[PDB]
């Protein structure tokens, strides 16, 4: 099969993946089941995973997932919308090619309609930005993340932690700021409300040193990796002493290595000390008698991340015990590891912004992974909102506003691209179409109702209801999505159509 | 399940009929060979001559045939545009039911689209006033020059204008009766001799001894017995001689004069001959006696002529002799048999009183096909002028109405709300097949041509259409092709009526 | 046997149910050129070829008591079919048929009691009668396409039926099938009309209209014992056939003249030569008549019915004071001026189409009927989906109180009755499930008058909208559907010859 | 229809509901093994063959509920299966899945609210509360296979809980197991009891013991002696630990004596010479014990971790009121009489087979649980279909009240709840449909205590009969089944690789 018939079958396969993804749109998205090679199962409506985890034995479907992945971090929530919009564009292009239009012509028509839709998106702008006072507007924007997924209590704390982390990690806020370094961490355990923002790194610690000062105002930190007690490079070490007084000589050597070095280190302004491996608690008793708060069991990647956080690089031997080599913290504080049953000491490094991370807890592995994806999406949307302060009303409102714009613009040209832009219009219409399909209300009735509301009254903030608030205006609903986010979604959809609309593959 | 499936099947049959007919559209046209039981050929550029002889099985095909027949009897031309609109609307319906929206909403939305489309077509058209001869001749020449009957429609257009002026004053907007203006043939002849005949042309008479012409003719409407009935056999007894049948023979010879004396007290001049299954008998041996004292017999009258003469000269229908009173008599000005430019025995009635001013046109020609082509030319000329006079304000053709109507109907669907909005949008964006069909039959890229027409109708002239006689999109030439506004009105209204009826139809059932 | 046929007939009738329904096309077998499109489900049930004996007995059990009341057919058939389908589900759930019969008997009793309670009396006030009659006419005349012509039917039928004020004249009302002018306007006869020509051979304004009421008319001739002298003896004299015709005419016309009557009415068309005979003899024979005309003459002017007329006293001296003719339509139509309106009437439509006039006359028959009994009655109930869903709510309420296993059958009855407004919504294209559920909520929380407004597909407080259905037709359709469903259900096995 | 397997894997579980249940077989996979029967669906789902991922998710919800509730994992699975059946039926009716989720969540909200407002708190009473504890525990344990000695176990459990006085403690009871004997041979006794044989060497005649946990025995040759430390060397340090360890023999007595000793408890083997030395010292050390119960030792005796005596003085003493060891027929079982926590009791069931034993200890865990959250938070609801019918009635009232498409969804949810006692009655062999109709009528007329008498099929006011179930388990079953059916339904298609 070659030519237009091969492209017809290819559009059929693209529709096969697209309508499968269709039901997952929006906050009210219907979930999907994934069973993997490992045999595990998970319920999830987030598009990014159910493309990445999904595999389809067709090359164009592989390009679908690859091109969605390429803008994964760039567009978090859109992972569903871009794919469904590309699918609708291909479904309309099916009819367009059945009418005989050559594929690059409709591709360029889609590009022209993309330009028109982008310029129309420019016309809607909100979200005045000032970093200190933005807290309330930004948590109202993160209300979209809060009210959608399983967070029924809609914790304002997670919205606040995300917005404060993103606003603090870069002091300059005008444009294209370096929000690449931040990341979120989490593990199964306590409630979802068990969260804490750190201007540094949280370490993992064993429950020795029980009542020791886990909180110290250490401006500087001892990053001494030398073994205070016999080391273990995957290889254990041995002990051999002639008598109990020989072991007491070993004790006084240990006392030299503890009091003398740590007196020097405190002279350099550090009390907290790292150890690369722990051996036994009777050696820890000397450290307790020295009132030492210390942590250990840091892995290779763990200790390297500690180094990048504290700016100091590891000290393996005695001769390198100087102030300059050890890493800085400025402050250290201690916070419960779980809810209350276990405790953790956390090292902030506030004097440098190069390390800010978010810790979250969850009552289940499904709960923790859902929190991972939800907080990643919230981080993405807040990042993309503060990168470009302009915003547009979501809930399908922006897509149908662009639908009106490009459909009314379709009469502006004499060339074949007119049907291409009309196809773009009734394909942008799919977002409320499918967003009501996966919701309860009748798709076309509500879609055309809000579409005509945008004509009887000029405000483009009208969209379909997705949380049953009883109102079709999205301004009070505040289901809002970043303007540059919408621009990226539409542009990626147009490119994603183009990259398989001009294909006559083997 | 079943209702959706049966509606899909009905739509498929209607669309198959329409798309088989689609190629043959408009003056350019392209024909098919008809799939018939005899195996002959057709070179008929038009579209009507396929449906009128189409072997139709599915009821959708039959209903589209009724569609075409209704369009033809209403306004004549457009008989293919109507069916192609029907097919395109059914294709849009296929799309809409593929998405699953309900048929009743389809019907209501198409009714709304029809109303707004009629408003739009009435709006943009040129409000030409039809009250005097110059306007009538302008409309006639614009209607005739755009078709292939122009060569001979020229001489007959003023005469058709005269006929329609006889029927009514054009200030009266009521439609003239197409059937009232009858068309007749006098065998053979030239072309120019086709002339208006005020009154009626009548069938040929028998001329034993009857007068050829009579001033102030006293026309009688006779349908009753002629003789003592030869009821069942030529002889009732032994056939050695007609001993007793001589009685009924001389009773014929007596009843002929009895009825002629019953006539002369009224004065019946002519005799329309009904067939021998209604009459007792008809033969020269009595028709001569009727003729010689002024009762001229005219051969083989038919019911349409009887109705026409009743409507014209006021002679009440007759079934018996006793009503020979003046109710069955008419008093014309003159009745003559005229044989100029080739002999012909067709009688003419002139100047008789009439409530309705019925008028007929006699058709002449060196060949029978020429006579019948002149008849169909005058027929469609009367159709177009009547559908203009009853609705005024003719419209430019050539897909321009379809482009302009689709554009404003798409924006109407834009401003419209509810489920019906997308239905009207689909109606508009599928109705544009007619200009696409003209582009296909003109050689241009159909889709690019439709886009160019839609763009030119936007932000500019709304009368621009596809020109069939010069080529391509044109706006500067106003006289691209023009049809009476009723052509498009009837097309849209009948198409939408049948489409919404098809939508209303469910679960076909054999009796 | 299983009820596939009883639900198949219901399914093929379902889409026609109510206004804004779906049409059907009926065509003759043999692929001949004949078909017709129709919306009235009664027409389909009349034209259906019932190959299933269960469907045959269902439509027969409907026909005995569905076309009588009028317009019930499309409701009774669909309700019975839905009941049979729900009962098929029940018997699939191992619910015995007799339990279902008892449950439905009690549920129908409850539903009828609820309907009677919800029915509102409208007697003793003329303006309430006026508005109710126009509303019920509009709901029964819900078939024509032209809305102004819809109003024309409504006003004409209402004014024709209201002028009675007394016991029913439905036996005397008629709707003349004569073609007239515009297909969008209607008319009523101030004296019942015939398609008979007047003036050319008979007097125009007939004072002292004798109006002999004859049945045995002259197809060609008649006879009286006189001693005929026939001239056509045998095949040898076939030419003398006319000889006895004059005698066979005169020996009746003369005696009818001595009876004192020229106004000879009969069904049979007296022929053209007999037209000469009767006209010259001074008798004005009316060649079309019917039972309806004779009984209207009886009811309006104190006359009577006659039959097998040979004796002068066997027919009445129907001394109508005067008769004229009117100019409606494209005919010279006799118009019996003497029989004034108020006691009876006849409606005539203008319009030059038989097939449109067919659905017209069907709708006016069903209207004139329901109008007649509801004037004879005094009560009506809110139409649309309000009444049936109210009865369904009552069945659901009493079903919850039922201890026996027939509680499930009662709930099934309630659901099947609830399905009727669901079909009303579905044929109109609205969201059926949403509409019916919100209606259930709207008049389950009290608010008994709430109904489904099909004109826009929204909840409608039916008290002020005025869309109402006469109580008698609702009670009749309820009881008929109940009894038909019982008859179809209570048979389990069938055998055939 | 894509998730029909989720319905099926709960369908194979509905045949086990109710105390009048009906068993199945777990056929062991492959050969070289034998079949075994099983009444409760807990063992059915545990190690079941799963073929459908949605069914797998339902199984995981069942296991999670069993983990966090204990008893009643059958009800959650069967209720979820009925919900999914009705969900597929509604999807066939073209009702969208998310409307079903919303209506179901609203219905569960209303049903939980009604259940809470209708459950009865036995409240502030003593003798009536004693009878209530007795019968509720007996009926909750009657849900298991055991029928004979339920009452004895329940009375012993409530005695332990009354020793708790509200401080719910699953570890107050010490749970020892012993194969052989009969179910009637099961014994409880107060205090903390060990099933070993200690005899005279560590005497059974001691007072106020110092209970410790010490994980190192004399067989461990532990290095921590007064002599040399641990070394790895053979030049001059071959076996000096063998000479050093002779100090431990006397240190194990003298160090504790210096801290202060009247007795000592050790959970590990002790060499002979220290065995008679402790016999002369007055120490009762046990050879072995269930080391999972070290927390039990710490709680009931007040003991603390001794860090294997690496740091002898960082611990505090335990206490008791007597030490004893008793010949219980065949086992010479140790008896720590009245350890510091008086609520200590030790249960042993002499099961001839281990499956009765394991199900019995599962039931004992369930008993202590339900007694905890019905003593500190005293709440119970009438079982036997009464609760399910009551919440179904509440949900049906909501469905009639609520507008929108959610009404049909929650009505179907209510009927799915109704299916649960329908399934119970069907497994009982009664006229299930008639019986549930009678109960539904009883609740509709109004009887919040009406339910099904399982011993002999009939409806009855369940308060007099004394049959009931604990509130917490029923509420958690409803909520967990609702959310499991929700999470199954919220998925349309499964993607496999």
């Amino acid at each position: 099969l070659m030519g237009l018939e091969a492209l017809k079958s290819h559009i059929m396969a693209a529709k096969a993946v697209a309508n499968t993804m269709r039901t997952s749109l929006g906050p009210n998205g219907l979930d999907k089941m994934m069973v993997d090679k490992d045999g595990d199962v998970t319920v999830t409506n987030d598009g990014a995973t159910i493309l990445s985890m999904m595999d389809v034995d067709h090359q164009i479907a592989k390009l679908m997932v690859e091109l969605s992945k390429s803008q994964d971090d760039e567009i978090g929530d859109g992972t569903t919308g871009v794919v469904v919009l590309a699918g609708a564009l291909l479904e309309e292009a099916e009819q367009l090619l059945d009418r005989g239009i050559h594929p690059i012509r409709i591709a360029d028509g889609y590009e022209q309609a993309a330009r028109v839709a982008i310029e129309h998106l420019d016309k809607i702008s909100d979200s005045v930005l000032v970093d200190i006072k933005d807290t309330e507007p930004l948590i109202q924007t993160a209300k979209t993340t809060l009210g959608s997924k399983v967070v029924n209590s809609c914790h304002r704390q997670m919205a606040e932690i995300a917005v404060n982390a993103v606003l603090t990690v870069a002091d300059m806020e005008r444009r294209d700021v370096d929000f690449e370094l931040i990341k979120v961490e989490g593990k199964v355990g306590g409630r979802l409300e068990d969260t804490k923002l750190i201007k540094g790194v949280i370490v993992d610690k064993d429950f020795s040193h029980p009542q020791m000062p886990k909180k110290v105002e250490d401006a500087k930190i001892a990053i001494l990796t030398c073994p205070f007690e016999p080391p273990k490079p995957k290889t254990k070490h041995k002990l051999d002493v002639t008598s109990v007084e020989d072991y007491k000589a070993l004790q006084k050597y240990e006392k030299e290595k503890f009091e003398e070095m740590i007196q020097q280190i405190k002279e350099t302004g550090a009390n907290l000390a790292i150890c690369q491996w722990g051996f036994d608690d009777e050696a820890n008793h000397l450290l307790l008698q020295n009132n030492l708060p210390a942590v250990r069991w840091v892995g290779g990647p763990e200790i390297e991340l500690i180094a990048i956080a504290t700016g100091g690089r590891i000290v393996p031997r005695f001769s390198e015990l100087t102030a300059e080599k050890l890493g800085f913290a400025g402050l250290v504080q201690e916070i419960s590891f779980g809810t209350t049953k276990d405790k953790m000491l956390v090292i902030e490094q506030c004097k440098n912004s190069r390390a800010v991370t978010i810790f979250i807890r969850g009552g289940n592995k499904m709960i923790i992974e859902e929190a991972k994806r939800s907080l990643h999406d919230a981080l993405c949307v807040i990042r993309n909102l503060i990168r470009d302060n302009r915003v547009v009303y979501g809930g399908g409102a922006a897509e149908i506003s662009c639908a009106l714009a490009v459909s009314q613009e379709a009469d502006k040209c004499p060339t074949l691209e007119q049907y291409a832009m009309r196809a773009f219009a009734d394909a942008l219409e799919v977002i409320p179409m499918a967003l009501s399909e996966n919701s309860g209300m009748n798709p076309i009735q509500t879609m055309t109702e809000v579409r005509a509301r945008q004509v009887k009254e000029m405000n483009p903030a009208l969209g379909i209801d997705c949380l049953h608030k009883g109102t079709n205006d999205m301004k009070q609903q505040h289901v809002i999505e970043t303007l540059i986010g919408k621009k990226q979604q539409i542009s990626l959809a147009t490119q994603m159509v183009r990259m398989i609309l001009k294909i006559d593959d083997i | 399940d079943k209702p959706a499936q049966i509606r899909f099947s009905n739509i498929s049959a209607a669309k198959a009929v329409a798309d088989a007919i689609r190629t043959s559209l408009g003056p350019k046209g392209m024909d098919k060979m008809i799939q018939d039981g005899k195996g002959d050929v057709t070179i008929t550029n038009d579209g009507a001559t396929i449906l009128k002889q189409m072997q139709v099985l599915h009821p959708a095909a039959r209903m589209l045939v009724e569609l075409s027949k209704a369009q033809d009897i209403e306004a004549g031309d457009g008989t293919t545009s109507v069916v192609i609109i029907a097919g395109s609307l059914l294709d849009s319906c296929t799309k809409l039911l593929q998405k699953g929206i309900h048929p009743t909403i389809i019907s209501e939305s198409f009714q709304k689209a029809l109303e707004k489309g009629i408003e739009i077509l009435t709006d943009m058209s040129r409000p030409v006033e039809l009250s005097d001869r110059e306007t009538l001749l302008n409309s006639a020449t614009t209607s005739l020059n755009s078709k292939v009957v122009s060569q001979y429609s020229s001489l007959l257009s003023p005469m058709s204008v005269n006929a329609v002026m006889k029927v009514i004053d054009p200030a009266t907007a009521t439609s003239v009766d197409l059937r009232d203006i009858k068309i007749v043939k006098k065998l053979g002849g030239t072309i120019d001799d086709c002339e208006l005949v005020e009154g009626l042309v009548l069938t040929q008479k028998v001329s034993n001894s009857g007068i050829t012409r009579v001033e102030k003719a006293k026309i009688g409407l006779i349908q009753f017995c002629l003789s003592a009935p030869k009821t069942d056999m030529d002889n009732q007894i032994v056939v050695s001689d007609y001993a007793q049948m001589d009685r009924v023979l001389r009773e014929e010879r007596a009843y002929i004069l009895n009825l002629v004396k019953q006539i002369k007290k009224t004065g019946c001049n002519v005799l329309l001959i009904q067939k021998s299954i209604l009459r007792d008998a008809l033969s020269d041996l009595a028709l001569h006696f009727l003729n010689k004292m002024k009762i001229m017999v005219i051969k083989d009258i038919e019911r349409e002529d009887i109705e026409f003469i009743c409507k014209t000269i006021g002679t009440k229908p007759v079934a018996h002799i006793d009503q020979f009173t003046a109710d069955m008599l008419g008093s014309a000005e003159l009745a003559e048999e005229v044989n100029l430019n080739g002999s012909g025995k067709l009688l003419k009635i002139t100047g008789c009183a009439s409530p309705g001013k019925t008028v007929t046109i006699v058709v002449r020609g060196s060949n029978k096909l020429v006579i019948e082509e002149a008849e169909r030319s005058i027929h469609d000329a009367l159709c177009v002028i009547r559908c203009l006079v009853k609705k005024r304000a003719l419209i430019a053709g050539g897909g321009a109405p379809e482009i302009e109507l689709a554009l404003r109907l798409t924006e109407y669907s834009r401003t419209l709300s509810g489920m019906e909005s997308y239905c009207v949008r689909a109606f508009a964006d599928a109705m544009e097949v007619i200009p696409s069909t003209l582009a296909e039959n003109a050689g241009l890229n159909p889709i690019s041509t439709v886009t160019e027409l839609r763009n030119r109708h936007a932000q500019g002239e709304k009368t621009a259409g596809i020109n069939v006689r010069k080529g391509g999109i044109s706006n500067i030439l106003e006289e691209l092709v023009v049809q009476p506004l009723l052509v498009s009105v009837s097309a849209l209204t009948l198409a939408t009526e049948t489409v919404r009826s098809i939508l209303k139809i469910d679960d076909v059932v054999n009796t | 046997t299983s009820f596939i046929g009883a639900i198949a007939i219901g399914d093929l009738v379902k889409s026609t149910l109510g206004p804004k329904g779906m049409d059907k096309i009926l065509l003759s077998s043999g692929r001949d050129a004949s078909l017709m499109v129709t919306n009235d489900g009664a027409t389909i049930l009349k034209n259906i070829g019932v190959d299933n004996p269960a469907a045959k007995v269902l439509v027969d059990m409907s026909r005995v008591q569905d076309d009588e009341v009028g317009d019930g057919t499309t409701s009774v058939t669909v309700l019975a079919a839905e009941l049979l389908r729900e009962a098929e589900s029940l018997i699939a759930k191992k619910i015995h048929p007799q339990t279902i019969i008892a449950g439905w008997r009690e549920a129908t009793k409850a539903a009828r009691e609820a309907l009677l309670s919800s029915a509102v009396d409208h007697g003793s006030d003329e303006v309430k009668f006026r508005q109710d009659l126009m509303n019920i006419a509009g709901t029964t005349l819900s078939s024509k396409l032209l809305t102004h012509h819809k109003d024309h039917f409504t006003k004409l039928a209402v004014e024709a039926v209201l002028r009675l004020k007394g016991s029913g004249n439905l036996e005397a009302i008629h709707i003349i099938k004569k073609l007239g002018g515009s297909l969008a306007d209607s008319y009523l006869d101030e004296g019942f009309l015939l398609d008979k020509k007047i003036g050319v051979n008979q007097p125009k304004r007939i004072e002292n209209a004798k109006i002999l009421i004859a049945n045995t008319g002259m197809d060609t001739d008649k006879i009286k014992i006189f001693g005929s002298r026939v001239r056509v003896d045998s095949t040898a004299k076939v030419a003398e056939i006319e000889h006895a015709e004059k005698e066979k005419m005169k020996e009746k016309v003369e005696r009818i003249l001595k009876h004192g009557i020229n106004c000879f009415i009969n069904r049979q068309l007296i022929y053209n030569y007999p037209e000469q005979l009767f006209g010259a003899a001074g008798v004005m024979a009316i060649e079309h008549a019917d039972f309806a005309g004779v009984e209207r003459l009886a009811l309006v002017t104190g006359g009577e019915i006659a039959s097998t007329f040979d004796h002068p006293e066997l027919v009445k001296l129907g001394s109508c004071k005067l008769i004229e003719e009117v100019m409606i339509g494209e005919d010279k139509l006799i118009h019996f001026s003497g029989v004034a309106l108020g006691e009876a009437c006849t409606i005539v439509l203008r319009g030059a189409t038989q097939q449109i006039l067919d659905e017209a006359e069907r709708s006016l028959h069903d209207a004139l009927c329901v109008l007649a009994q509801t004037v004879k009655d005094s009560r009506t109930v809110y139409g649309g989906g309000c009444s049936e869903m109210l009865m369904a709510h009552a069945v659901t309420q009493l079903a919850n109180r039922t201890p026996g296993k027939e509680a499930v059958a009662m709930e099934s009855y309630a659901k099947a009755l609830r399905m009727l407004p669901t079909i009303i919504a579905d044929n109109a294209g609205y969201d059926s499930a949403d509409l019916v559920a919100q209606l259930r909520a709207a008049h389950s929380e009290g608010n008994t008058t709430a109904g489904l407004d099909m004109r826009e597909g929204t909840i409608g407080d039916m008290a002020i909208l005025g869309i109402t259905e006469s109580f008698q037709v609702k009670r009749q359709v309820l009881l008929s559907a109940a009894e038909a469903a019982e008859v179809i259900l209570r048979v389990d096995n069938i055998i055939k010859a």
